[PDB]
């Protein structure tokens, strides 16, 4: 039918899924780090800790999610 | 709760347009799945062989429909991320403003204060809807110089007078600093360091680019000390409760 190619196209349109494949290791690495260390920090502790882990992300190069909230990432 | 009072529609738009968006993906998850059941059936049944074929043409009007909400949701969501830096500007002088009411507050055992009380001035300068003003320009200038006239009306009463010159000359400063230019701010420092014996800096002075900077120097050249004083809390455009 005329619709199979319609769906055809939105089921191969798994690109997006492509691309979540490569930002995994940072987002885990960055709840990870956000569960462990930042039990005991405050706001602004926890904001210049973000801050200072995704500047290392970028100096080592790893694939992370920008748009990153830990709430809804978990 | 300042975002909440100025424009809480934008709030509400966010929480609902999530809440919609996640309602939508799973939806559509579920009529994902039970097209794909349909699809592990040869050619099915009457409701598989003609009947989920106008249901997918509904599945491709939802997937439409998700579409345009995600539109409207990478329309808002910028706007949102860009306006807060007003509030976030709000933010950094009222933090400023506390840490000086702590300030006072460890010199003598009276002049405490505690979080509970700036939040509700806080409040309070949006829930006192003031008459017509002076035009300071959009909302975030207008609406941080009434919470600075607030804290003032609402924690001067707390500290003597001479406290209570000494928190409105700082308060007046710290607006000063960064709502003007720094030519402004030099020449108020120098003149306070005037003011003081032990350090000083040049009595200098403008002309015409500062007016009441010259009102100033015309008070300390004359050494009227208390006018010089009460300068401040009259042009910051108050009264003493």
């Amino acid at each position: 039918k005329s619709l199979t190619f319609e769906k055809e196209r939105w089921l191969n349109t798994t690109k997006q899924f492509s691309k979540t494949s490569q930002e995994l290791i940072g987002n885990c690495i960055i709840s990870s780090i956000y569960e462990t260390y930042f039990g005991h920090l405050n706001e602004r502790e926890r904001a210049d800790m973000l801050v200072i882990l995704k500047r290392l992300l970028g100096k080592f190069a790893v694939k992370y999610d920008v748009n990153y909230r830990f709430i809804d990432y978990l | 709760i300042t975002l909440t009072e100025e424009n809480a529609e934008m709030q509400r738009k966010r929480e609902d347009l999530i809440k919609l968006n996640t309602e939508y993906k799973l939806k559509l998850k579920n009529l994902e799945k039970r097209l794909l059941e349909e699809l592990n059936n040869s050619q099915g049944n009457m409701l598989e062989n003609d009947e989920l074929m106008v249901t997918l043409n509904n599945l491709k009007k939802e997937a439409m429909n998700i579409e345009k909400k995600l539109s409207e949701s990478e329309e808002f969501f910028p706007q949102f991320d860009n306006l807060v830096e007003e509030y976030s500007i709000i933010g950094k002088h009222s933090v400023k403003i506390f840490s000086m009411l702590e300030k006072f507050g460890q010199f003598h055992w009276f002049y405490g204060i505690s979080i509970g009380q700036f939040l509700s001035c806080f409040k309070r300068v949006f829930i006192k809807k003031s008459r017509e003003t002076r035009a300071a320009r959009t909302r975030v200038d207008e609406i941080l110089w009434l919470l600075y006239q607030e804290v003032y009306c609402q924690f001067s009463t707390a500290l003597d007078k001479k406290f209570k010159m000494i928190m409105a000359m700082t308060m007046f400063c710290l607006y000063k600093f960064d709502i003007e230019s720094e030519q402004y701010k030099e020449a108020v420092l120098t003149m306070i360091g005037v003011l003081s014996e032990s350090s000083d800096g040049v009595p200098k002075l403008t002309v015409d680019t500062n007016n009441d900077l010259r009102y100033l120097w015309d008070y300390v050249t004359t050494k009227s000390y208390i006018s010089a004083l009460n300068w401040f809390k009259n042009e910051f455009f108050v009264d003493e409760w």
